[PDB]
């Protein structure tokens, strides 16, 4: 669905409580 | 007629001295973000304000319900006691400890909590109630402190020094002492060793003074340990008898059926509402967690040193507390000098 | 009342090594799936403790007394209930309130009051002619209770108390710890199958009791049964046999401990912080498998 | 990761939740601590944003 | 430690150093002021009163 070719979709592709995310979110860490 | 509210006003003030604009800083995001950056021009942009807290609607407190009562008439009003070195030990549990009964009953001349302030002892849950009662001078009072000098605190009681309890002293010259010499009462004087925190003795053997042999003999450098006191309603008030009792108990810690007054009421979940666990407060969301506790905890932490799971002390369930306070809101605005439309934005 | 046993061979005492065994509880939060890191007193891991036997085969039994620290750590292997009780004490003769936690063939009794203890404290099971059954006889243990102030009496229970064979069947790991005059004991049991040596594997001690003695402890010994049979030699104080049990005796050191949580809450991981370099670096970067690189420590 | 854990220091406290500190002592004896805690976070801020 | 087990006090305050750490330190200079005052004025012999 992109615009890339095989070497950038290959280079892409390297590339509660207890959930990280939930977690920070608590805190104000947001991204 | 109107009602005023504390509001967060900003105020401009020119060169007389008076005020000039008003801006109410507590109504329209507009307004905090000129709190925000402390000036009345805006720009085109976007920024970020405070996050989505939910205010709480309930407060429930859960404890266990008691259905005894710890008594005090043989604890803060008896008529006979024990010696300070052989001090009377008690253990109090599964009854309503208060603390508000010491103003109505006896007249208490010292009263002093360390480690826990001397107003939550009815909303706090006791654990391991330990009371021991004894009986001292009035000149000894001073010494019977975590971390002091004398005898009496080195040789007969002896406190920690992290004590987290209540010390009461009371004075009883009408129930300790006699015209004939009152003999009932002996303390320890000549010991060659100290004594840990919360340690019991009650060795009566004959203490070895000097560099002289004793084994048994009663003479020269062969005092007894065990001296008596000289109790009498003719002396001072310094050589007056003092009762004092010592309660010792844990603040959260090992799950105990004590606690005070305070008892359950209702369960409320899936709402930001304020819980109250074994004296412990919070504010969040209660869910059905589903990782059982141990047979010897009540409270969970993780990572963050935070209380994440509670145990209600009713059914025995495990409830997870989520923080009802998620989602970043922030504000975009065209500028002052174009027009006056705000945009919300929830990421 | 008090006698002195005899007629036995001494052996000097083995040395054997443990497999991370000596880890308990010391908190009372909660904590799955996080590395939390305390300090408290810890067996150390691959260390050296002592191993006493007891087997009839001459015969081996000892009672020793050993002096108390800040933590003691107690492994009996059994297979017919030999190691009854336990006696704290500092001088032993009438004059120190003494602690005496003994398990009789009734109930269990907690008394701290000062015992006059004789030169050899035990029990004795006795084994009748005229009807084959078992039923405690001897208890040369106090001669007198003076003073007594804590006073504990467990629930009946049942006890055949018959000697049975078929390798160690059960395994019980102690914790004895005096913090502030309390004594807290930690106590579990497992159906262990083994034969001889120590019990591999990790093992959670959980808490059992906290008793508020109030009192000093310095010294422990370790109050056994025998059992005599119809036929003993002489009178009932040189015919006795010596059993078939093990006990390991550790004295617990103030260690710094990793431990690694999982999903159900429980220690399935423990690393000795205080016993190598790369176990240091472990403790200090939270890990447990250290790839290949140079690292700096203290 | 760093940011996460320095949220369980208690900077010379006797527990990181301000909850459990005002529940078993007044404002006037926790502020001390409450102020530790917040120069703590601070500093913590500061070095992160450094 | 002669001091208790052949008299009796009503006060003993010792600032700068606990009594508790008195056996392992040296004193320096060692002066004794021995005054009799009056009950009410014991609270006034500290440092900083009025």
């Amino acid at each position: 669905p992109s615009k890339r070719s095989f070497i950038e979709d290959l280079l892409f592709n390297k590339v509660a409580a207890r959930d990280l995310i939930c977690a920070q979110k608590f805190n104000g860490l947001t991204v | 007629v109107g009602y005023l509210q504390p509001r967060t006003f900003l105020l401009k003030y020119n060169e007389n001295g008076t005020i000039t604009d008003a801006v109410d800083c507590a109504l329209d995001p507009l307004s905090e973000t000129k709190c925000t950056l402390k000036s009345f021009t805006v720009e085109k942009g976007i920024y970020q304000t405070s996050n989505f807290r939910v205010q709480p609607t309930e407060s429930i407190v859960r404890f266990p319900n008691i259905t005894n009562l710890c008594p005090f008439g043989e604890v803060f009003n008896a008529t006979r006691f024990a010696s300070v070195y052989a001090w009377n030990r008690k253990r109090i549990s599964n009854c309503v400890a208060d603390y508000s009964v010491l103003y109505n009953s006896a007249s208490f001349s010292t009263f002093k909590c360390y480690g826990v302030s001397p107003t939550k002892l009815n909303d706090l849950c006791f654990t391991n109630v330990y009371a021991d009662s004894f009986v001292i001078r009035g000149d000894e009072v001073r010494q019977i402190a975590p971390g002091q000098t004398g005898k009496i605190a080195d040789y007969n009681y002896k406190l920690p020094d992290d004590f987290t309890g209540c010390v009461i002293a009371w004075n009883s010259n009408n129930l300790d002492s006699k015209v004939g010499g009152n003999y009932n009462y002996l303390y320890r004087l000549f010991r060659k060793s100290n004594l840990k925190p919360f340690e019991r003795d009650i060795s009566t053997e004959i203490y070895q003074a000097g560099s002289t042999p004793c084994n048994g003999v009663e003479g020269f450098n062969c005092y007894f340990p065990l001296q008596s006191y000289g109790f009498q309603p003719t002396n001072g008030v310094g050589y007056q008898p003092y009762r004092v009792v010592v309660l010792s108990f844990e603040l959260l810690h090992a799950p105990a059926t004590v606690c005070g007054p305070k008892k359950s009421t209702n369960l409320v979940k899936n709402k930001c509402v304020n819980f109250n666990f074994n004296g412990l407060t919070g504010t969040g969301v209660l869910t059905e967690s589903n990782k059982k506790f141990l047979p010897f905890q009540q409270f969970g932490r993780d990572i963050a040193d935070t209380t994440d799971a509670v145990r209600d002390p009713q059914t025995l369930e495990i409830l997870d507390i989520t923080p009802c306070s998620f989602g970043g809101v922030s504000v975009i605005t065209p500028g002052t000098n174009t027009s006056n439309q705000v945009a919300v934005l929830y990421q | 009342q008090c006698v002195n046993l005899t007629t036995r061979t001494q052996l000097p005492p083995a040395y054997t090594n443990s497999f991370t065994r000596g880890v308990y509880y010391p908190d009372k939060v909660f904590r799955s799936s996080v590395l939390h890191s305390t300090q408290d007193l810890f067996l150390p891991f691959f260390s050296n403790v002592t191993w006493f036997h007891a087997i009839h085969v001459t015969k081996r039994f000892d009672n020793p007394v050993l002096p108390f620290n800040d933590g003691v750590y107690f492994a009996s292997t059994e297979k017919s209930n030999i190691i009854r009780g336990w006696i704290f004490g500092t001088t032993l003769d009438s004059k120190t309130q003494s602690l005496l936690i003994v398990n009789n063939a009734t109930n269990v009794v907690i008394k701290v009051c000062e015992f006059q203890f004789c030169n050899d404290p035990f029990l004795g099971v006795y084994y009748h002619k005229n009807n084959k059954s078992w039923m405690e006889s001897e208890f040369r243990v106090y001669s007198s209770a003076n003073n007594c102030t804590f006073e504990y009496v467990s629930q009946p229970f049942l006890m055949d108390l018959e000697g049975k064979q078929g390798n160690f069947k059960n395994l019980r790991e102690f914790v004895f710890k005096n913090i502030d005059g309390y004594f807290k004991i930690y106590s579990k049991h497992t159906p262990i199958n083994l034969v001889r040596d120590l019990p591999q594997g990790f093992s959670a001690l959980e808490p059992l009791v906290d008793l508020p003695i109030g009192i000093n402890i310095t010294r422990f010994q370790t109050l056994l049964a025998l059992h005599r049979s119809y036929l003993t030699p002489g009178d009932s104080s040189s015919g006795w046999t010596a059993g078939a049990a093990a006990y390991y005796v550790g004295y617990l050191q103030p260690r710094t401990f990793l431990l690694k949580y999982n999903e159900n809450g429980t220690i399935t991981d423990a690393v000795d912080c205080a016993l190598d370099p790369l176990s240091e670096t472990k403790c200090t970067l939270k890990s447990f498998t250290v790839e290949k690189g140079i690292y700096q420590t203290s | 990761n760093t940011l996460v854990k320095q949220l369980s220091s208690n900077f010379g406290a006797i527990s990181s939740v301000l909850n459990d500190i005002l529940s078993r002592l007044d404002p006037p004896e926790a502020e001390v601590q409450i102020d530790r805690l917040i120069t703590g976070r601070l500093q913590s801020l500061q070095t992160y944003v450094t």
